[PDB]
């Protein structure tokens, strides 16, 4: 299982970035895709899901009106757009694996697998 | 839902035994506490899940275990690489939370 994200990303305050995350070694409409953000000297936040299969999503309040997830199963691509960037959004963006809601042992509780941290300065 | 880790920051010497304490403002079941490890330049791994259960390619050095509000990691002998930031993860009311985190 490999999870390979966009380089980084140097944004203004009001602009949008779109970070993409490339799924391998694995079906990839299995499994729920995350997004977890980690503000500089910060733990980790977690910002929201896309499951792939139905293109359907949830969202952090945090980020809830701001994040926009998608995704392209023809590349196994996940995507988080989050919009009208703030000086405070400047973190490490990672994506992470996890188990669909309908999974028997709870793996939807938590994350197995993530990607390199993409880095979004603001 | 709060996630209290303690203490900051945990010191000790390399071979040595190693306890990282998580608490919880509610009770929390243990198939959704989980524990990552997160090195230096590196994104976050998973540690444990279940509470108690070892991620794949995890040695049996770490163990958690714990229940309701009160859960811990530990390092039976600390190696070079498990002096890194660890973090404790709750699911449940459809979210996510992490804690914020111990040095080692």
């Amino acid at each position: 299982v490999q999870l390979v994200q966009s380089g980084a990303e140097v944004k203004k305050p009001g602009a949008s970035v779109k970070v993409s995350c490339k799924a391998s070694g694995y079906t990839f409409t299995g499994y729920y895709m995350h997004w977890v953000r980690q503000a500089p000297g910060q733990g980790l936040e977690w910002m929201g899901w896309i499951n792939p299969i139905s293109s359907g999503t949830s969202y952090a309040q945090t980020f809830q009106g701001r994040v926009t997830m998608t995704s392209d199963t023809s590349i196994t691509t996940a995507y988080m757009e989050l919009s009208r960037l703030r000086s405070d959004d400047t973190a490490v963006y990672y994506c992470a694996r996890a188990a669909p809601f309908y999974d028997f042992w709870s793996g939807y509780s938590y994350f197995d697998y993530w990607g390199q941290g993409t880095l979004v300065t603001v | 839902i709060v996630m209290m880790q303690s203490p900051g920051t945990l010191s000790l010497s390399p071979g040595e035994r190693a306890t990282l304490s998580c608490r919880a403002s509610q009770s929390v079941s243990s198939s959704y506490l989980a524990w990552y490890q997160q090195k230096p330049g590196q994104a976050p791994r998973l540690l444990i899940y279940g509470a108690s259960s070892r991620a794949t390619g995890i040695p049996d050095r770490f163990s958690g275990s714990g229940s309701g509000t009160d859960f811990t990691l530990t390092i039976s002998r600390l190696e070079p690489e498990d002096f890194a930031v660890y973090y404790c993860q709750q699911y449940g009311s459809s979210a996510w939370t992490f804690g914020q985190g111990t040095k080692v």
